[PDB]
């Protein structure tokens, strides 16, 4: 199950 | 182009056509380090946003107007801006994308 920070790296990193 | 194959990739289009997102073109541990640059009001009105000290590669990301599940489309729009996020927990990171700058 996906943290918010799972959630925030997924949607929106990119590096 | 590359907001439809990325949205796709990182399901944001897979179930639904996600109307805006923003990737940011910088390390993990680079972003995460705003979480304790500049501290800002939120439009929320909470107080946890955190904007970067410098400017970013971002690629914004946004549905067009004909645009409509399953067929999403995007139009992809490149920039250099400071973000701003919102940061929670321990460790104190990025929960929320919230503007470009
Ligand atoms: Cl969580
Ligand atoms: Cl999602
Ligand atoms: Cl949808
Ligand atoms: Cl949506
Ligand atoms: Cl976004
Ligand atoms: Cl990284
Ligand atoms: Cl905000
Ligand atoms: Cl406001
Ligand atoms: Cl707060
Ligand atoms: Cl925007
Ligand atoms: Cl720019
Ligand atoms: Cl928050």
């Amino acid at each position: 199950k996906e943290t918010a920070a799972s959630k925030f790296e997924r949607q929106h990193l990119d590096s | 182009n590359y907001c439809n194959q990325m949205m796709k990739s990182r399901n944001l289009t897979k179930d639904r056509c996600k109307p805006v997102n923003t990737f940011v073109h910088e390390s993990l541990a680079d972003v995460q380090a705003v979480c304790s640059q500049k501290n800002v009001a939120c439009k929320n009105g909470q107080t946890n946003c955190y904007q970067s000290y410098s400017t970013m590669s971002i690629t914004d990301c946004r549905e067009t107007g004909s645009s409509k599940y399953p067929n999403c489309a995007y139009k992809t729009t490149q920039a250099n801006k400071h973000i701003i996020v919102a940061c929670e927990g321990n460790p104190y990171v990025p929960v929320h994308f919230d503007a470009s700058v």
